[PDB]
C-alpha cells in the first residue's frame, strides 16, 4: 500500500508512467509491461528459480535455447537463498522501492487478467512473482557476460573416474 | 549493436545527436520494451528497458541521450589449476594442497508419468569460483581442472546505477555517476548532449591484474584466441585490490578508456581502439581493450563519418535502411572479374549473374546475389592468404581489401568457393526470381512478415540474425530498441521503432504494429514531452492504486 501510478499509452502501446515516488513508478512499470509481456516474465522467472524442468520436464529447453534441467541446476546454483539476500541487503532503499511497486503491479495486472491479452491464462507457472524473482532476473542478466556463457560447461564438471 | 553520438562540431544543429541501434534478441529475457517513466521535478526518461527492471537501460531526458554496445573487454577470468597428484579433487595453491568445496543443489523434474522426481547435483567451487569443463579444451583429468571467476557476481551496483545514468543531466554528470558507481555489467557506453558533447566510454566491471602480473600470469595458449585465463596454481595471479576501485578486484574507472570529443564517437562491438581514428585509444590491459582488426560494420560506419561534411539526423537514419552489404564492398568487386574470366563455365552461370544483378543490399527487393555472396563469403573466411591487401595496422581503415587473383592457388581456391557454395543456394529450394524478403521474415501467429537486414558479420549496419526453420529463415535477434534523437529548442526530437513491437503476446495488438512498420522501415516519433503524448490520437490513460 501507499502505491499508486498514473500511466498514459501512446501509439504501439508504448506506457509513460507518472508518480509520485519509487515504489508508485515501479507499480505503473510491472502493471504496464505484464498487460504486454506476462506470460514472458512468468517464463523468465521460471527459468530463472530453476524450475522449467518442474513445469516443463527434461526434454524443453529455456529461451537461451540451454537444456531444461542443466538450465536448472545452474540457475538454482547462481540464485541460492544467501546470494539473493546478500543482492537485496545491498540495494539502495530507491531501489528496493522500484522492485516492491514492480512485483505489486505486475501481480494487480495477473488478479485481474481475463485473457484478453494474456495467452498463458490458466497455466500453473503464470503466478504472482516476488522481489526476490526480479533480483534472480538481475542476476541472471549480470552473469550473461560471464559465467553464464559457461552454464553447461559448469553442470558438466565432474572429476575424473579411474580411466587412462 | 552499433552505437553513434555526434558533437557540436559535426552535426547539422551544432548540438548534439545520437544513433543507439543496439542489436539484441527478439524473444526470451533479454527482449527490449519501451517506456517512459516520470517523478515529476526529479526524473523524466524515456527508452527502452529488459524484462523484469524498473529502469530505462537505452534512452533519452530533456538534454542526454544515451545507449550501449557489447564491449570486447573481459568480464571474467578462467583459472587453470594444477591438480594435487595426490588427489583430483583438491588443488595446489603456492605449493599447498586446497579441497574443493561442494555444493548440491537438488531440481523437481516432471515424469513422463506426471509424477516430480528430484535429481540432487553437485557443484564443485575452488576459491575462485565454480568448475567448468569444455570437452577437449578445457579438460578435469588428474593433472589440471579450470575453474571460472565471473567478476559481476559481485556488482550489487547495476540497477542502482542505470536508474543513476535515468537521472544524468548532461554528458558529463553522465561520466560522472557511471565512473562513481561502476555498475555498469559488460556494455560499453555512448552518448550525446544538447550542448554537443560526444562521450564514448568502455566503463563496466573488469577483472583487474597490475601490468607487470600478466605476462606470467596469462595461460599464453589460451588467450592465444582470446579466452582470459590465468594461472590458479599461483596466489599472485588473484585479481589486483586498488582502493579506488568500486568492487574488490575489478579495474579503477581511471585505468577504463574514456573519449570525449565535439566531433563523433561510435562503435560496432570492436575494442575501444578506433573509436574516433583522430584519436586512438590505446595502451590498455589486455583484458580491457586490444588494438584488433575492426569488424565490417565499424568499417563501413567510419567511411560514412570521416570527414568534414555535417551530419544530419537523416544521414544516420539511412545508414540503418540502406540495408547496405558493405563487406561485399572488399570482395565482390574482384569476384565479378573472376567471373567475366571463367564465362560460359556452367557451373557458375548463375551464381555469377545473381551477382551482377544484385544491388549489394540486404532490402526486402534485394535479389538473391545477396544468399550467393553469403554462402560464398562463408567459405572465403576458412580460406588462407586470399586477400589481395591482408590486415595493415597502418591502414586499420581499409584492410583488409580484395581477393588475390594474381596468385594461382587462390584463383582456383576462390573459384571452387564459388562453385561450393553455388552448388549448395542451388541444392536449397529457392525459387527463381524470388528475394531476400521472401526468405527472411519473423512469424506472428499464422503469419510471416518480411524483414529487412542481413548478418552483422557481412557489414549490414542493419545487423539481423535469422535460423532456417522450415522454408525460410527466421529473425532470431538483431535491430531491435531503435532511437535517433537530436535537441531542438522545444525539447528532445526522439524517432525510432521496437522492431519486434511492444508485445510478446499474439493476442495483443501491439505484437506486429511496429513490426510491419519495421518491414517498411518507417521510424515514427518517440513522443515525449506533455505537447507530443496529448496531440496522440490514439492516446489512453489509466490511473491505478492499491
Ligand atoms: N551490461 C549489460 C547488460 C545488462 C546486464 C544486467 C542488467 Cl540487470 C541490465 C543490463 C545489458 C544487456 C542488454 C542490454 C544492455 Cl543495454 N545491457
Amino acid at each position: 500500500t501507499g502505491l499508486a501510478a498514473d500511466i498514459r499509452w501512446t501509439a504501439y502501446g508504448v506506457p509513460h508512467i507518472r508518480a509520485k515516488d519509487e515504489r508508485g513508478l515501479g507499480y505503473g512499470i510491472g502493471y504496464a509491461y505484464a498487460r504486454d509481456n506476462a506470460c514472458l516474465l512468468a517464463e523468465e522467472i521460471v527459468t530463472a528459480r530453476g524450475e522449467r524442468a518442474r513445469y516443463f520436464g527434461s526434454e524443453g529447453k529455456s529461451s537461451a535455447e540451454l537444456d531444461n534441467l542443466p538450465s536448472d541446476i545452474f540457475y538454482a546454483w547462481l540464485n541460492q537463498p544467501e546470494a539473493l539476500q546478500a543482492f537485496w541487503q545491498a540495494q539502495t532503499p530507491a531501489v528496493r522501492q522500484l522492485l516492491e511497486g514492480y512485483a505489486a503491479g505486475f501481480n494487480r495486472f495477473l488478479r485481474e487478467a481475463d485473457g484478453k491479452t494474456t495467452s498463458c491464462l490458466g497455466q500453473p507457472w503464470l503466478r504472482a512473482i516476488a522481489t526476490d524473482d526480479l533480483l534472480r532476473l538481475t542476476r541472471r542478466l549480470l552473469v550473461e557476460g560471464g559465467v553464464g556463457q559457461f552454464a553447461d560447461a559448469l553442470v558438466a564438471a565432474a572429476p575424473p573416474g579411474a580411466e587412462k | 549493436s552499433n552505437a553513434i553520438a555526434v558533437g557540436s562540431e559535426r552535426s547539422a544543429d551544432g548540438k548534439g545527436m545520437l544513433l543507439a541501434n543496439p542489436h539484441f534478441p527478439w524473444n526470451g529475457a533479454m527482449r527490449f520494451y519501451q517506456m517512459h517513466l516520470t517523478i515529476p521535478g526529479r526524473l523524466d526518461v524515456m527508452g527502452a528497458s529488459l524484462p523484469g527492471l524498473p529502469v530505462v537501460n537505452i534512452g533519452f531526458s530533456r538534454h542526454l541521450a544515451w545507449t550501449h554496445t557489447v564491449d570486447t573487454s573481459s568480464h571474467f577470468t578462467l583459472y587453470r589449476l594444477a591438480l594435487d597428484p595426490k588427489d583430483p579433487r583438491r588443488y595446489l595453491v603456492d605449493g599447498r594442497s586446497l579441497p574443493l568445496e561442494e555444493k548440491s543443489v537438488a531440481i523437481e523434474v516432471r515424469g513422463a508419468d506426471g509424477k516430480l522426481s528430484r535429481v540432487e547435483h553437485k557443484v564443485y567451487q575452488s576459491i575462485y569460483g565454480p568448475l567448468v569443463v569444455w570437452p577437449g579444451k578445457l579438460d578435469w583429468n588428474r593433472s589440471e581442472a579450470y575453474a571460472l571467476r565471473d567478476a559481476n557476481l559481485e556488482n550489487t551496483r547495476v540497477l542502482q546505477q542505470w536508474y543513476s545514468i535515468n537521472q544524468a543531466s548532461d554528458v558529463a554528470d553522465l561520466r560522472r555517476r557511471v565512473e562513481a558507481l561502476q555498475g555498469i555489467p559488460w556494455v560499453n557506453t555512448l552518448a550525446a548532449d544538447e550542448q554537443g558533447n560526444a562521450l564514448y566510454m568502455n566503463q563496466s566491471v573488469v577483472p583487474y591484474l597490475k601490468p607487470e602480473l600478466i605476462p606470467a600470469c596469462a595461460i599464453p595458449q589460451l588467450v592465444a584466441e582470446g579466452l582470459p585465463a590465468l594461472q590458479g596454481q599461483d596466489s599472485r595471479c588473484a585479481w589486483s585490490r586498488d582502493p579506488a576501485a568500486a568492487q574488490a578486484g575489478i579495474t579503477p574507472a581511471a585505468q577504463l578508456p574514456v573519449l570525449l570529443r565535439r566531433d563523433f564517437v561510435q562503435n560496432s562491438n570492436d575494442s575501444a581502439w578506433l573509436t574516433n581514428p583522430a584519436s586512438p585509444l590505446q595502451g590498455f590491459s589486455p583484458l580491457v581493450s586490444q588494438e584488433k582488426p575492426i569488424g565490417p560494420r565499424a568499417r563501413y560506419a567510419l567511411s560514412r563519418l570521416q570527414g568534414k561534411q555535417p551530419l544530419e539526423a537523416k544521414t544516420l537514419e539511412e545508414m540503418v535502411t540502406a540495408n547496405h552489404v558493405f563487406s561485399a564492398d572488399q570482395v565482390l568487386p574482384d569476384l565479378l572479374r573472376l567471373c567475366r574470366d571463367n564465362q560460359g563455365e556452367k557451373s557458375l552461370a548463375r551464381a555469377c549473374a545473381a551477382l551482377a544483378q544484385w544491388d549489394r543490399g540486404a532490402n526486402l527487393d534485394s535479389g538473391s546475389g545477396f544468399v550467393y555472396f553469403q554462402r560464398f563469403m562463408q567459405r572465403f573466411a576458412e580460406l588462407d592468404g586470399a586477400w589481395k591487401e591482408p590486415f595493415d595496422a597502418q591502414r586499420p581503415l581499409d584492410t583488409p581489401q580484395g581477393i588475390a587473383l594474381d596468385r594461382p592457388q587462390v584463383a582456383t581456391q576462390v573459384r571452387q568457393a564459388l562453385a561450393d557454395a553455388a552448388a549448395e543456394v542451388e541444392k536449397s529450394g529457392i525459387p527463381d526470381g524470388a528475394r531476400w524478403g521472401d526468405l527472411q521474415v519473423s512469424t506472428r501467429g499464422q503469419e510471416r512478415i518480411a524483414i529487412p537486414g542481413g548478418d552483422g558479420h557481412f557489414g549490414v549496419y542493419n545487423a539481423i540474425q535469422s535460423v532456417r526453420k522450415g522454408d525460410h529463415l527466421e529473425v532470431v535477434g538483431g535491430t531491435s530498441y531503435i532511437q535517433l534523437v537530436t535537441f531542438p529548442e522545444e525539447g528532445p526530437k526522439a524517432r525510432g521503432l521496437l522492431a519486434f513491437s511492444q508485445s510478446s503476446d499474439p493476442r495483443s495488438p501491439h505484437y506486429r504494429d511496429q513490426t510491419e512498420l519495421f518491414s517498411r522501415q518507417q521510424w515514427q516519433t518517440l513522443p515525449f514531452s506533455d505537447r507530443q503524448i496529448d496531440a496522440d490520437p490514439q492516446l489512453q490513460r489509466l490511473s491505478i492504486r492499491e
